[PDB]
């Protein structure tokens, strides 16, 4: 009488809560959609600096065009912290603050890209990387845009301070995209022990290489989010993460090309 | 008279001042007469949290009961962090407003997330969003304020830095939609000779005009000079008025035409 | 009889007839069985001005305090003046459009800035803006008549005009809102055997069917022809009413059912 | 007093419903904008079968973009009778049901569009093909859209089914653009004079060329809707239109090089 | 003959990828001419007219 209407399917009359009837269909390896893409997260903290680290910055993105075709996502900074310390002396959820700082991204973006135009360069909005991505490449070399993903008022709860930023953003993009690496630059060589800009900055060891898994057991800050090491966990594709210092020339460069100059984080994905 | 003006315009340039005469000859219509426009400092309050804006949500949610309120909000310092990198990058005014923009916006969004459950939107389509102000138990809106002239600005004489900002996109849109009043809400009690938070020695200034605030030759004011010129070129609205906002009380009695604050005028 | 309907569905074509008798067969919802949608012509009466606007947004403002009004304005003479340039060059019907929508639109835009005063919004989206058809405050709302089909527009058999305009995309905004009235404001009493600007011994037509319609083979009509071939296959709003503007109450009189002007009956 | 301000123009103070007067200025054809532009219109019962139907078009697509500048519509299928199945327990509206159809067309589109992402290729929305088809085809070879077109709420009534559907929306395009040829692709060889997967199968004949009149004329199903035939009546560039099973490899390739492969549909257009 | 066929083509190239080769004509027949008034083989005929067609 009131009966359901199904599609035919095989995933009709399912939850999709059972993995054990959705591994028949779903349970599979995906693709990848652009093998042929290199990611680059510029961090707000060398934005935050101005010329005197965009300039070098500009022009090692200028030799690199022609050599790559690339996806440079922008982070947020200190502005995204004002906003926060505004937020929370108003009391404000983690899901008000998120987009207030995407927005902050996506102005570092617009900065970059207007400084990189005459090289045909532009910014793009999230819409327009999700769906129309490829031809947007197939015009131009490479694409600015934001790395903090849209979970604006639909960010996890459990933290004042929105979890999924630049970081997790541009790891989720080059692994559902299937890209061929994700390399992430910030103001610092790599990854330490301890932040080597605070009081434990003696104690603080280089970190040349590790794992997700030894971070995220681990407990202190880092330069990159922590949600990134629990997407890494269930990650396809990205099968390691270079952090490197763009304040230094070459590094960058040298990072798209495969070689360690920075710091390496190898995920849960297994190789052949 | 509108055969000439219709002839005219078909047949001249707009730049023919037979024609602008005839234009200027035309009616006048105020499309929220009703209406009052104000604009929340952002450096000045919001950038302050929240004991500078609680009491304001308060005022605005008591004065939505007797008032139509625009509510236009202001950038701040975001946006000044966002001037100075662009500048030390050497990118134009346009750019930097299509920056500021955005900050302006962010303050919309936290204000109108505190409003929401006193039925206050948030809306881009300010003028014309008609419903809301149509009713009692809305009666408001917030706008944030910077214009839209994104990558169209008029660049400064000198410099970079875009001079239509917040003020003047909450005071072009009081003028467009012939609103009755229009309010400044910020720091200081109202305009002094001098920025007193640099030169304790300034003196206040309850009233003046446009002309007298030129032949001061202030080297800084609370609002852009090109407010000024705007503001002795409008028709609808003459004078505006800035106040305090830490001062609770006096964003209510403003809305009531006391003077409380600095008030200004085109003549 | 439902699971024939949805078996038939899954497997036949939609071009299949007994589908699409077991479809006809199905169940009717009227989503604004309560609302009157309007038509106010753009070359007949808004590219008239002040002495032929003011009037109706009085006419508008009264009425809408007991009865729920979708208004949709027309192009005009602009629009012509486009579609004259489009077709020098041989730009098709679906350019034209889009050039049409615009002018539509602008003349839109202009009406409500004279009515949001009076609460009445301009809406892209008419059948889905609950809100201000629910508010006594407001009951109605302004949309802009020219149909989305932009590009992908119908040719006529013989030309580049575009047949389905305004006129249309008001008729089936009704007809799919279920509309309760249909009527056309314009510049004439309503239809009459010819032109009347161009003839003179025109004469008055106050009522008539489509079938009638065609049978005098109309050389011109106050409405675009295609919008007869959707009235003679709709299902909720089966005539319109046509009336003149211009002659105050008209307008007021017809929203009660009156006969004011000329009635076009599918059947 | 109230006179009417008039834009002096040759269709001045006219209806635009006398003939007579337009013809003048609007009676003669039209001409083409993308003369160079093929359109393929995807039938939704093939991309409802999924890889099995979907991988081989797609490596033949894949080897005809660098032959071709296509525009690939797609449809909806069998989601869009569920959506009609629901509608009409409700009670709907045909205008109400469209969109909800036109959105299944849509998502086909988009998961084709990630299918050949690697390639260049990507979804564009109907107003960017409307307004800017030819850049994005400047920029890559290959674009996919949706064939439903944007008659959503404003449907013509009559039927409680929207007549104006992908193949409809599809022709449209292609005639007002002045395209070089619409090509149809479906789950049968090609149009018979019943339904060759109904009851009458055994009586069902292939008809390897035919005109719109016969067809609109006739009485009885069809893989295409019958306002394209209307339409067709209509026409003013389009001569010919080729429909062909894309389950057979091939096809697509040859129809878009003019072999006849399957039905040949003769429009309403004389040509020189 | 040639203009129309050049306006034609121009409006083929953002259509197909073209490969167009000309042929050689008349010339070629008088190259035939003279070479056969000499007693010259084919093969050294052939040459002659491929260079009208390069041209
Ligand atoms: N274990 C660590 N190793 C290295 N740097 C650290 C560590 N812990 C903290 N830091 C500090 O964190 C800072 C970066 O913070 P954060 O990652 O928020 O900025 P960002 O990533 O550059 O900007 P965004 O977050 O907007 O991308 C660095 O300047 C660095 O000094
Ligand atoms: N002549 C003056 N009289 C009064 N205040 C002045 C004067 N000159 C400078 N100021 C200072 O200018 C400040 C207000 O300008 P500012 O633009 O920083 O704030 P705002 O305009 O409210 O914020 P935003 O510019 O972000 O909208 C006040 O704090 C005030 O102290
Ligand atoms: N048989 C007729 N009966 C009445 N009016 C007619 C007839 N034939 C032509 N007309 C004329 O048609 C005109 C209305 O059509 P027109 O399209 O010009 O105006 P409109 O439809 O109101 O404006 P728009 O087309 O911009 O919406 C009237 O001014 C009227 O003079
Ligand atoms: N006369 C006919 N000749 C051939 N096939 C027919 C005929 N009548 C019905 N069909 C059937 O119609 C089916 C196609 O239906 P339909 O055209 O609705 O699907 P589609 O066009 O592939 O999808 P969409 O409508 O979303 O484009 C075919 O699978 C075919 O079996
Ligand atoms: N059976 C035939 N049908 C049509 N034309 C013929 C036939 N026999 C001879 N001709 C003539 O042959 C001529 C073409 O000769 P030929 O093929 O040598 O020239 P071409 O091919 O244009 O030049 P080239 O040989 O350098 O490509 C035509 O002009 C035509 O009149
Ligand atoms: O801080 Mo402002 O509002 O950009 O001048
Ligand atoms: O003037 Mo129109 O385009 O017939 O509504
Ligand atoms: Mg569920
Ligand atoms: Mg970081
Ligand atoms: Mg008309
Ligand atoms: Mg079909």
């Amino acid at each position: 009488t009131n009966s359901i209407k199904h599609v035919i399917s095989p995933l009709a009359r399912q939850t999709l809560q059972d993995r054990d009837l959705t591994r028949p269909v779903a349970g599979k390896r995906p693709i990848r959609l652009l093998p042929w893409l290199q990611v680059v997260k510029i961090g707000g903290r060398v934005m935050d600096r101005g010329a005197d680290a965009i300039l070098p910055l500009v022009e090692e993105l200028r030799k690199l065009l022609p050599e790559h075709r690339l996806l440079i996502l922008t982070g947020a900074g200190v502005r995204a912290r004002h906003v926060f310390s505004v937020g929370l002396d108003l009391g404000l959820p983690v899901g008000s603050l998120a987009p207030l700082a995407a927005s902050e991204a996506g102005q570092n973006g617009h900065i970059l890209a207007a400084m990189l135009a005459s090289e045909g360069v532009s910014y793009v909005e999230h819409p327009t990387v999700a769906d129309q991505l490829a031809i947007h490449l197939s015009a131009t070399r490479a694409v600015v845009g934001s790395a903090f993903p849209p979970y604006h008022h639909h960010e996890f709860p459990g933290s004042r301070i929105p979890p999924h930023r630049a970081d997790t953003g541009a790891f989720l993009l080059a692994d559902a995209f299937g890209a061929a690496g994700l390399t992430i630059v910030e103001n610092v060589d790599g990854i330490y022990t301890a932040d080597p800009n605070g009081p434990d900055r003696g104690q603080a060891r280089f970190l040349p290489e590790t794992s997700a898994t030894d971070l995220a057991k681990s407990e202190g800050p880092l330069p990159v989010d922590r949600a990134l090491l629990d997407v890494m966990a269930t990650a396809r594709h990205i099968e390691r993460v270079q952090v490197v210092n763009g304040l230094v020339p070459g590094r960058l460069t040298a990072a798209l090309r495969g070689e360690h100059v920075g710091t390496l984080i190898r995920t849960g994905v297994r190789p052949a | 008279s509108t055969a000439e003006l219709e002839e005219l315009l078909m047949q001249r340039s707009l730049t023919d001042p037979q024609l602008q005469a005839a234009a200027a000859a035309a009616a006048d219509f105020r499309i929220l007469p009703d209406a009052t426009v104000i604009k929340i400092g952002g450096q000045s309050v919001i950038d302050r949290g929240r004991a500078a804006v609680y009491p304001l949500v308060d005022e605005i949610v008591a004065a939505r009961k007797n008032h139509k309120l625009l509510i236009g909000t202001g950038a701040g310092t975001r946006a000044r962090h966002l001037y100075s990198i662009a500048a030390g990058l050497g990118l134009p005014a346009g750019v930097l407003a299509q920056l500021g923009s955005s900050v302006a916006d962010q303050n919309a969004a936290m204000l109108g997330q505190l409003l929401a459950k006193h039925g206050i939107p948030v809306v881009g389509g300010a003028g014309l969003s008609a419903v809301p102000l149509s009713l009692a138990e809305v009666n408001a809106v917030v706008f944030s304020g910077m214009p839209p002239y994104k990558l169209w600005m008029r660049p400064a004489a000198e410099g970079v830095i875009p001079p239509y900002r917040t003020d003047a996109g909450c005071f072009l849109l009081a003028e467009q939609f012939g609103c009755k009043q229009m309010i400044f809400v910020k720091d200081e009690d109202g305009l002094y000779t001098a920025n007193p938070k640099t030169s304790k020695d300034a003196t206040f200034i309850p009233r003046i005009s446009v002309d007298e605030m030129k032949a001061k030759g202030l080297h800084d004011s609370i609002l852009e000079f090109p407010v000024l010129d705007l503001l002795q070129s409008a028709q609808h609205v003459r004078e505006v008025q800035v106040v305090n906002g830490l001062v609770p009380g006096n964003l209510t009695r403003a809305l009531a035409g006391e003077h409380v604050g600095t008030i200004i005028t085109a003549s």
